[PDB]
């Protein structure tokens, strides 16, 4: 809690999604590298703890 | 003409007549072309989704 109130670092998980939105892919493929990684990461709010 | 049509590409307004879809008359005073072309994204913002795939 002390670190949260004095540290200037801010965690914004939208950075990951923005970069992944520009990956070049084909829509006729069964597997998508960009979708799978976002599913495993699952950007949430409780990453602070 | 049949041969041209078989592989020729038409616009969204011409396509939409298959399902009896027409532009509302209240929109005739506005620029709906730009909204159709550059402001309705058919790709999820985060990326590519398995369900949102057009054959």
């Amino acid at each position: 809690v002390l670190l949260q109130r004095i540290s200037p670092l801010q965690i914004d998980p939208t950075i990951i999604s923005n970069t992944m939105s520009t990956v070049s892919e084909s829509t006729t493929q069964t597997l998508s590298p960009a979708s799978s990684i976002l599913g495993k990461l699952r950007p949430s709010n409780s990453d602070f703890s | 003409l049949a041969g041209k049509i078989m592989l020729q590409d038409v616009n969204t307004v011409q396509l939409a007549r298959v399902v009896n879809l027409a532009v509302p008359d209240t929109w005739m005073s506005l620029d709906f072309d730009s909204m159709f072309k550059h402001h309705v994204k058919l790709l999820p913002k985060d990326g590519r989704h398995l369900n949102t795939d057009i054959p």
